């Protein structure tokens, strides 16, 4: 408060020095889910080239 | 909360400091508007428990027991009929509506019952039909007139403050 | 959907065709989870303005700490409608104020410690109305009041090209 | 804190220039706040637009200040008023408005200079010692009522 | 013929909720009370339409025709 | 590229502090006018006409 | 300064508080009269 | 340190190590000779309205 007033006596009264926000403590992503794969499997192991 | 604002900010100067000032100065305004508006009598003043002052039906305006809140019906009416972040915020007042119902209940009190003279010192009591009649004296009809009309006097008051609450509920 | 906030479990019946919800001014509220597609409430985690509660450099370097738009769940400790003050103890009696803390609330040195209390408008005076009596003063006591008004401020001319650039 | 109206007069004219003037400091988004650096290491053509910041940024901190000082001249302006009507109504007569000129029933009023106002001595006249009675709206004598 | 398409043709724009709430939005609508061509499901065999910008096709029919 | 945001939203919020300031102007007048009427008015009884 | 001015004012303090002096000397003499005329 | 002023002789008491004096607000009011160790006064010369 002294800083913020600039003066190193500091009156009674109330004063605003500054704010708070609190920051996030972790992070969570959830994205594109899709059940049914591609069919490279049957391809490779159709057993017919 | 992007660093590089902050970082390309501070070359700016102080108008962060201005803004802050401007709008603390407007809100102790604020404040300061309320306080020496109705804060203006001393001591707060209470009503007489017996409530008959010669035939003048106060109910209307004389804060109500029942309701918790304490506020006449015309207050309550009042209140009812008028109603309603990125770093915004509204700070609360400082007397509350209760404080400021209690202020109103005084003055209301101290009229009541003291007529002027709780205005410029202590309240000294008179009765409400002789205060009526100073009233009267005051705008050139004489004192008279006004105990041989009592009655009628009284009648036409309470209809015109019963009338007072119809209108402000029917007016949109 | 990138974001910041605290999740809360919703209340809204979202249509099967819908994604996202949003308040007035584009305010995203809501949202389907892309795995379960179940519905979240999105709320702003907490910040606010800090101000400090000081009895006067000149009494004491004691000093009272007032957290204004926050909850004390996530911040002597005490909370108010205003927000959540510390150290300063709450006391039931009534005094004539002096830092207006807000929504009633005010603080004051006790003489050793700071303490928070609700404010106090006046004494009552329970004037005895009666319909037949009067009471009439005796005597009199002339007196002189003090007021203040400004009439007028500085005068000030400024040179554009000048103040420009020299 | 008697004369705390006139002091917030001087502290907030004082405040005001102190910023303007402050305000020259900044780049505004320039390459440097004082103009002969920004002339002498940049050809001609591109300290063209890199002077143009610096004039916008200050032409707008004038407009500021000005409108600033409109709108406090208009609070001065509105207090100067009532201080006239106080010395016409309180000083040169007798005013019955009620706790106009000071609390209780108004006597006389005197003025004095200050530096940038006026300090008014209202002299009010204020009850006290008072006493219980009982009192009657007539008289009734002879049949017919009397009243005072 | 013809024949004019009264307060029809509205869809949701934006599969964004909104609740107890005025939006007001510019997008490719059917105006309203304009009037719309009419075409008949018996035998000629279905002329050509060109596709402006979209089309809005409605049909009262119960025999998957 | 920031630059141009940053000093476009300052004006935007100076404009709102300076429309503030009218505003409360003209509150402030009108509180002035509810206090003297409470003091004339309630507190007493005025000769003033209307 | 840096194109910053403080004009003076026109009325002086001494000339204020001779005025002021002025309106004194009036209301102890004369009452209410002097604004009313002689 | 690039300026326009004039030059009047120094009342004030420099310490050893600093070579430049300013006022509040930034403004350059004193300077010593990098020569003969001299403290010099600035101060604009005269202007105004007209
Ligand atoms: C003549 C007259 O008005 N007398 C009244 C009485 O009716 C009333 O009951 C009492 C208090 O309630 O005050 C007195
Ligand atoms: C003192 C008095 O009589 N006050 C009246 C009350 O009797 C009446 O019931 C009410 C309307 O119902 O209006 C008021
Ligand atoms: C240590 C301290 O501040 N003591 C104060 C002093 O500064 C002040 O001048 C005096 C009256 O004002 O009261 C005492
Ligand atoms: C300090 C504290 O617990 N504050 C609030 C509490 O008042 C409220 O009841 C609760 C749930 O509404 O959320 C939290
Ligand atoms: C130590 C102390 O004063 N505690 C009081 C408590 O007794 C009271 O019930 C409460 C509500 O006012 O405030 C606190
Ligand atoms: C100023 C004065 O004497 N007021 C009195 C009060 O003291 C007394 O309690 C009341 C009832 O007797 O009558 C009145
Ligand atoms: C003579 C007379 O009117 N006496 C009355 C009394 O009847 C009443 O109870 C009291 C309260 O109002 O006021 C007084």
């Amino acid at each position: 408060t002294k800083c913020t007033l600039k003066s190193f006596t500091v009156e009674k009264g109330i004063y605003q020095t500054s704010n708070f926000r609190v920051q996030p403590t972790e992070s969570i992503v959830r994205f594109p889910n899709i059940t049914n794969l591609c069919p490279f499997d049957e391809v490779f192991n159709a057993t017919r080239f | 909360d992007s660093t590089e604002c902050s970082n390309l900010l501070l070359q700016y100067g102080s108008f962060c400091t201005q803004l802050k000032r401007a709008l603390t100065g407007i809100a102790v305004e604020q404040d300061k508007n309320t306080q020496e508006v109705f804060a203006q009598v001393k001591q707060i003043y209470k009503t007489p428990p017996i409530k008959y002052f010669g035939g003048f039906n106060f109910s209307q305006i004389l804060p109500d027991p029942s309701k918790p809140s304490k506020r006449s019906p015309i207050e309550d009416l009042l209140f009812n009929k008028v109603t309603l972040f990125n770093g915004l915020t509204v700070l609360p007042p400082l007397l509350t509506d209760e404080m400021i119902a209690q202020y109103t209940s005084a003055l209301l009190a101290g009229t009541i019952t003291s007529g002027w003279t709780f205005g410029a010192g202590p309240a000294l009591q008179i009765p409400f039909p002789m205060q009526m009649a100073y009233r009267f004296n005051g705008i050139g009809v004489t004192q008279n007139v006004l105990y041989e009309n009592q009655k009628l006097i009284a009648n036409q008051f309470n209809s015109a403050i019963g009338k007072i609450q119809d209108s402000l509920s029917s007016t949109p | 959907l990138t974001g910041t906030g605290v999740l809360t479990e919703s209340n809204k019946k979202f249509l099967p065709f819908q994604q996202f919800g949003r308040d007035i001014a584009d305010t995203t509220d809501a949202v389907r989870d892309p795995q379960t597609l179940e519905i979240l409430d999105i709320t702003p985690c907490s910040f606010g303005g800090v101000s400090v509660i000081t009895p006067g450099t000149n009494t004491s370097n004691q000093v009272a700490v007032l957290y204004q738009g926050v909850n004390c769940t996530e911040v002597n400790v005490f909370q108010t409608r205003a927000g959540c003050l510390i150290g300063a103890e709450y006391v039931n009696s009534s005094y004539e104020c002096d830092i207006p803390i807000g929504a009633g609330i005010c603080a004051s040195y006790q003489t050793q410690s700071i303490i928070a209390y609700t404010m106090s408008l006046g004494a009552e005076n329970s004037v005895a109305y009666s319909n037949n009596s009067i009471a009439i003063p005796t005597n009199f006591t002339i007196s002189v009041t003090t007021e203040i008004l400004p009439v007028s401020m500085t005068k000030t001319s400024v040179d554009c090209t000048m103040y420009i650039c020299g | 804190s008697a004369l705390g109206k006139l002091q917030d007069v001087v502290n907030h004219n004082a405040q005001a220039l102190n910023t303007l003037v402050k305000q020259l400091s900044s780049k505004f988004g320039a390459i440097s706040s004082v103009l002969n650096d920004i002339l002498s290491r940049l050809d001609p053509p591109e300290a063209e637009v890199q002077i143009d910041r610096l004039i916008t940024g200050r032409l707008q901190s004038l407009q500021t200040y000005v409108t600033q000082q409109l709108i406090r001249a208009a609070e001065i302006r509105a207090s100067a008023n009532l201080a006239a009507t106080k010395m016409s109504e309180c000083v040169l007569g007798q005013s019955k408005r009620v706790d106009f000129c000071g609390k209780g029933y108004h006597l006389m009023s005197f003025p004095q200079s200050a530096p940038h106002g006026v300090v008014f001595l209202h002299v009010t006249y204020v009850p006290a010692q008072e006493k219980n009675f009982t009192t009657a709206p007539a008289i009734c004598h002879d049949g017919k009522a009397h009243f005072p | 013929a013809y024949t004019n398409s009264f307060t029809r043709g509205v869809y949701y724009p934006d599969k964004v909720f909104r609740s107890s709430v005025l939006h007001s939005t510019q997008d490719l609508f059917l105006p309203f009370f304009s009037n719309v061509t009419w075409f008949h499901a018996i035998h000629v065999d279905n002329p050509v339409l060109p596709f402006n910008d979209g089309v809005y096709f409605a049909s009262t029919e119960k025999s998957n025709i």
